[PDB]
RNA sequence: AAGCUCGUAUCAGUUUUAUGAGGUAAAGCGAAUGAUUAGAGGUUCCGGGGUCGAAAUGACCUUGACCUAUUCUCAAACUUUAAAUAUGUAAGAAGUCCUUGUUACUUAAUUGAACGUGGACAUUUGAAUGAAGAGCUUUUAGUGGGCCAUUUUUGGUAAGC
RNA sequence: GAGAACAGAAAUCUCCAGUAGAACAAAAGGGUAAAAGCCCCCUUGAUUUUGAUUUUCAGUGUGAAUACAAACCAUGAAAGU
RNA sequence: GGUUGCGGCCAUAUCUACCAGAAAGCACCGUUUCCCGUCCGAUCAACUGUAGUUAAGCUGGUAAGAGCCUGACCGAGUAGUGUAGUGGGUGACCAUACGCGAAACUCAGGUGCUGCAAUCU
């Protein structure tokens, strides 16, 4: 394509690693996430991940080891109908609540569940979840950002408020919080708690219904069906922090078929590939269009 | 100047070419290393002679240029300007170096070139027509005093200046697998891409015999 | 096969390019901020030249990108100055294209004398839907064969509308 | 107020780049006439 | 005037292997180091922190302490008529495991085991290797391969 | 020189096995860097001169430059590959396995990390060879112009340099 | 490489390719691509205490360097550095 | 078996061209009140999952494809080398003895393997 890449070129090509020509792995900032203190010898660095796909969240606790990354518990935010939110999977407070089921889910099945209550409150203040005196200290998971931006108020953090407030503990600083103000130099909790139980969707809810019910009828066009009020967006989170604390447990689904029915089926779309022989055959044949009029 | 040649002659040193390290130095008294019909077809020169070199020593640069020109006189002259295909096959690459107070600080600056020489290195070829065989011979035979130390004057079962022993040559040629370069000659593949392998070849392919 | 893949206009972007610092510069830059209405951006000398009077990181110049409608819209006002003729080259073979006027007042914009006469280089970049693939943070890839605007194609949707004409070749 | 574009090149000599020369113009080049 | 640095003559000693380069795997950073193993010392020229004189570059050593991101090892350094014992700080990206010792352990689990399957059954033990012993008397046949007497060939030119 | 501690104890200018390090020799240049001979094809609206056509942004003509595919020849301060000889480590009782003590370290955790009690396994006591013993201390002479041979090898035309 | 008034070989704006052919004060060599390079934000770990270790080595000094321990800081969302 | 999140080894995984892709997923995609970032909501941020599409990404297949990997009595026991002689040769240098033993070349084969969790007519 005039930029023709030569022999020479090819040969001395060295590839980065898969998951970097993937785009997936920053090698960088894993090194420094997974690297664990030597003389604490095979204590695993236990990562908070989490993901954003355009429909999902992914929150997966996560060590390592030199077969494989190993997960400890997951949870998704596709699972949150189960607790009550039909809506906004991808939105802030679908972080909030996947953060803390995961936060509730891993230490469940850790036996540190019932030491270690969380917040219950919510206020949207800042705090760490402090160790027990005299008793274990809280299960500890550092936040794995992957390739996503650092910036005030992403997502993410989302994701982190809603695991420590769990009752893990997830260092962390206010300033990537919804409701800091670099000039005052604070976070205000008001905001903040208003972002944990959605309400900036819901303002906007109440804004759009009033000023547009057209482009009001089409983004919400799931609340209208569902008969779900703007201002009742705070009873559908705080609810669902309810039956999450409740029963953070997973259960998988139903799994129509099997994983072999699957198997002999979703991929014998599969393009079986040529023999040596039958290659032999491709290659004298197309000889013969060619060799043909010449 | 120019101190004799039987200073210079054996390989006493690590090659010392002209580089970034190594610079001023002189320029090869030879230049021209193909003379003849340098065009000529692959086809119009079978036979091949060869002047190989039966020691391990330095040629200068002076005595390439002076047995080449001494091999290519006699062949326009007695066989004419486009009957052969003169290449020296052999370039100076090699400084030599001279002193020119003490042995305080001897090092060298650069004295002139040479070409290093291996037992039964090429240093001369010839193609012509079978022919033309006895006029290339002593053509290199009078251009063998020119250097120093032993070489021998080879016949070279092969076709031209490539390879392949003429049989075998003559096989591809009445193949259709020898495509005409400029003054060489490129080969049928039966690795690079199906597509433009025929169109390089349309001969052998097709129609194939 | 032509379903989404429909061509628009990635950017418009307007540059004048002013060959010194101070108020020629700043005059000119209020040209692109009262045209875009967006906030312009300055670029500095690479080098010195003394041949063009400039010296290395001293401002040369000022340009601004424009996206979405507003953009098609200042495109159209370009389009009516050259009277819808532009030539074969003019393309980029990688689907991109420009044009220029002079004396900028040729497309609303009525004088002020005292902030000046002034032309400028328009140059608009095609895509198609999905070249966030390429510019995105996570997953960047390279689009396809398919795809991937060409000078034939984007020069047939430049007469497809603004009933326009190539010219030369 | 004052926007300026950031430059990614490494290059900090002040120097004309490898293209500039006299060598290679034209003859022509515009030919203007009257 | 006469040069010799730390890094004196590593040219070629500290690059880095054909077209392996930039970021070091994870693996090496997952390895784990015990007082008393075995370690292979090869630098790594994209680590330039904790990084072997070039000396001990090839030396194999015992690791006496364990750090952060580091184990000390020892190695005996000859220096004059005797050795002496020099203590080493090293990033765990220029250590990597002997793989020496590994065979020996797995000798000893083998060795062992033959052992005890030898006491269950009271039959004699040969835990100590024999190396190669000359060889046995064979008989090979004809059937199928007649001798196929050769000739030294005369002399050709190729050229 | 004086001994001292002990004694098959451990030792070894050697091999064998297993496992590391190396970038010399050679090899390579239609593989990177750098040099080097020759023709061939293609591009140049993005060079010099065209002997037609005033037109010159026009076909056609030479010679540059670049591109592609080839061809002759190179490297102490080049290189993908890559020996030989040399070289590091290991071949157990200071080992191996079971059981379960200690701790202010470390872990979310009675987890680990160290160092232990008690129990098991000595035929060949876990390659070869040798060993005429091994280990250890003090103290002090003389010397600190060297030279030669083989091979490797630097300067020099070379030298009994 | 291909494109855009003035605009030229060389001003400034796209797009496409681009394994590093750049840059990292300086000599050269190594090393580095979501960086070790370019730009920006915040900083003072160029700080405190005294030991151990590597190179030259007599295993003296010196210069330089490596990993901890004990403090007090920096930075980041954090692991970390 | 597909697909996704996090990976191990890091081209048998890359490069070029052309095809093919059911279901889920992923993506592209719609939006700008809110946090947030811009010359530019392109990137980065947030909202919806609604209005659309497999066009691209992605995944697989195709190629006497470029590269990469592997194997061989392919070259070659060649080049180079440890050891020996009161071996040859004016010398250059070479042959023999006991050992070690390459690279290019040629041919032939191959074109990611796999670990944790989730999910899929
Ligand atoms: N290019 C020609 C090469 O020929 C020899 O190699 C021969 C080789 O020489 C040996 O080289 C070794 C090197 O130390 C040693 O074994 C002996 N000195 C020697 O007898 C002979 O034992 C072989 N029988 C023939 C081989 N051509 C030379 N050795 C090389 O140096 C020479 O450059
Ligand atoms: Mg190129
Ligand atoms: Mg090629
Ligand atoms: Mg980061
Ligand atoms: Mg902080
Ligand atoms: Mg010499
Ligand atoms: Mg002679
Ligand atoms: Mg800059
Ligand atoms: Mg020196
Ligand atoms: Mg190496
Ligand atoms: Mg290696
Ligand atoms: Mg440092
Ligand atoms: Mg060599
Ligand atoms: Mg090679
Ligand atoms: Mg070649
Ligand atoms: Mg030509
Ligand atoms: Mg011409
Ligand atoms: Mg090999
Ligand atoms: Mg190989
Ligand atoms: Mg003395
Ligand atoms: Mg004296
Ligand atoms: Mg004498
Ligand atoms: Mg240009
Ligand atoms: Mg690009
Ligand atoms: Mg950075
Ligand atoms: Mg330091
Ligand atoms: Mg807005
Ligand atoms: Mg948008
Ligand atoms: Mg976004
Ligand atoms: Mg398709
Ligand atoms: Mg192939
Ligand atoms: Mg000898
Ligand atoms: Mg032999
Ligand atoms: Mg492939």
């Amino acid at each position: 394509q005039k930029d023709a890449k030569s022999s020479a070129y090819s040969s001395r090509f060295q590839t980065p690693f898969r998951r970097r020509r993937e785009g997936k792995t920053d090698y960088y900032q894993r090194k420094r996430l997974v690297t664990q203190h030597k003389a604490k010898y095979n204590t695993p660095k236990y990562r908070l991940v989490v993901r954003f796909t355009n429909k999902d969240i992914i929150c997966q606790i996560i060590s390592s080891t030199i077969t494989g990354d190993v997960v400890l518990a997951a949870a998704y935010s596709h699972e949150l109908p189960r607790y009550g939110i039909t809506h906004g999977l991808t939105n802030w407070a679908a972080a909030y609540a996947t953060g803390l089921l995961i936060a509730r889910r891993t230490l469940q099945k850790l036996g540190l569940d019932e030491t270690y209550k969380g917040v219950e409150e919510v206020e949207g203040e800042y705090e760490l979840t402090e160790a027990v005196e005299d008793g274990p200290r809280p299960f500890k998971v550092f936040l794995d950002i992957g390739l996503q931006r650092t910036t005030t108020g992403a997502r993410v953090f989302g994701a982190l408020k809603g695991a420590s407030d769990g009752g893990l503990y997830v260092p962390h600083s206010e300033n990537r919080f919804p409701g800091w103000d670099f000039e005052t130099e604070e976070i205000d909790p008001e905001l903040l708690r208003s972002y944990i139980f959605g309400g900036h969707v819901s303002q906007y809810m109440e804004e759009l219904a009033d000023d547009d019910e057209e482009r009001f009828s089409e983004l919400f066009k799931g609340y209208l069906a569902d008969d779900i009020d703007a201002d009742s967006l705070e009873d559908i989170y705080t609810s669902a922090h309810e039956a999450i604390r409740a029963d953070p447990a997973f259960k998988p689904t139903e799994k129509k078929f099997t994983k072999e029915q699957y198997a002999a089926e979703s991929k014998k779309y599969r393009q079986t590939k040529l023999s040596k022989e039958e290659r032999a055959a491709r290659v004298a044949a197309k000889i013969a269009a060619l060799a043909g009029q010449q | 100047a120019r101190r004799p040649a039987r200073c210079y002659r054996y390989q006493k040193n690590k090659p010392y070419p002209k580089s970034r390290y190594n610079r001023a130095v002189p320029d090869s008294k030879i230049r021209i290393y193909d003379l003849g019909k340098k065009k000529a077809t692959v086809d119009e020169f079978p036979l091949c002679v060869h002047l190989v070199s039966n020691e391990l020593e330095q040629l200068s640069s002076e005595a390439l240029e002076a047995a080449r020109i001494c091999a290519n006189k006699y062949m326009t002259t007695v066989s004419g300007r486009d009957a052969f295909h003169l290449r020296v096959r052999v370039h100076p690459f090699h400084v030599l170096r001279i002193n020119k107070q003490g042995m305080r600080g001897a090092w060298g600056k650069p004295h002139g070139l040479a070409a290093r020489v291996d037992i039964g290195q090429i240093i001369f070829s010839v193609r012509t027509k079978d022919s033309n065989k006895d006029v290339v011979v002593e053509g290199l035979r009078r251009a063998r005093y020119k250097f120093p130390g032993q070489q021998k004057i080879i016949l070279s079962k092969k076709w031209g200046f490539t390879n392949l022993d003429r049989p075998e040559y003559l096989k591809k040629r009445e193949a259709g697998e020898v495509k005409d370069d400029g003054a060489f000659v490129k080969f049928l593949s039966k690795k690079g891409s199906l597509e433009n392998n025929i169109r390089e070849f349309p001969e052998y392919f097709a129609a194939q015999a | 096969q032509n379903p989404m893949r429909d061509l628009k206009i990635e950017k418009l972007v307007l540059n004048i390019s002013v060959g010194e610092s101070g108020d020629r510069l700043t005059r000119a830059s209020k040209v692109l901020e009262q045209l875009s209405g967006q906030t312009p951006v300055q670029s500095k000398a690479r080098y010195t030249v003394r041949t063009f009077g400039i010296r290395r990181n001293e401002k040369i110049a000022v340009h601004v990108t424009v996206r979405g409608p507003k953009a098609e819209e200042i495109l159209e006002r370009g389009l009516k100055v050259k009277e819808y003729q532009l030539r074969d080259r003019n393309f980029s073979a990688t689907g991109n294209f420009g044009f220029g006027i002079d004396e900028h007042i040729d497309l609303g914009i009525k004088y002020d004398p005292s902030i000046g006469i002034f032309g400028m280089d328009f140059y608009v970049v095609m895509n198609r839907p999905g070249a966030r693939v390429t510019r995105r943070k996570r997953c960047k890839g390279t689009v396809g064969n398919s795809h991937k605007t060409t000078k034939e194609d984007t020069v047939s949707w430049f007469k497809q509308k603004y009933d326009a004409d190539v010219l030369d070749k | 107020k004052e926007i300026v574009k950031s430059n990614t090149s490494s290059k900090k000599a002040d120097v004309p780049p490898p293209s500039a020369d006299p060598s290679k113009a034209r003859k022509n080049r515009p030919r203007p006439s009257g | 005037g006469k040069s010799h640095g730390y890094r004196s003559r590593t040219r070629y000693m500290f690059q880095r292997d054909f077209r392996k380069h930039g970021a070091v795997h994870l693996s090496t950073y997952l390895k784990v180091y015990k007082v008393g193993d075995i370690v292979d010392i090869k630098a790594n020229g994209s680590i330039q922190k904790g990084m072997p004189h070039k000396f001990y570059q090839g030396k194999t050593g015992v690791v006496y302490n364990v750090t952060k991101s580091s184990v000390g090892v020892i190695i005996n350094k000859m220096v004059g008529n005797r050795y002496l014992e020099k203590r080493l700080n090293l990033r765990v990206e220029h250590i990597k495991h002997s793989k020496c010792r590994q065979e020996f352990l797995e000798r000893v689990k083998a060795n062992a085991a033959k052992r005890a399957e030898a006491k269950a059954q009271g039959v004699a033990v040969q835990l100590k290797r024999q190396p190669a012993q000359p060889r046995e008397s064979r008989i090979v046949s004809t059937e199928g391969n007649v001798p196929q007497t050769l000739a030294p060939v005369p002399y050709e030119t190729f050229i």
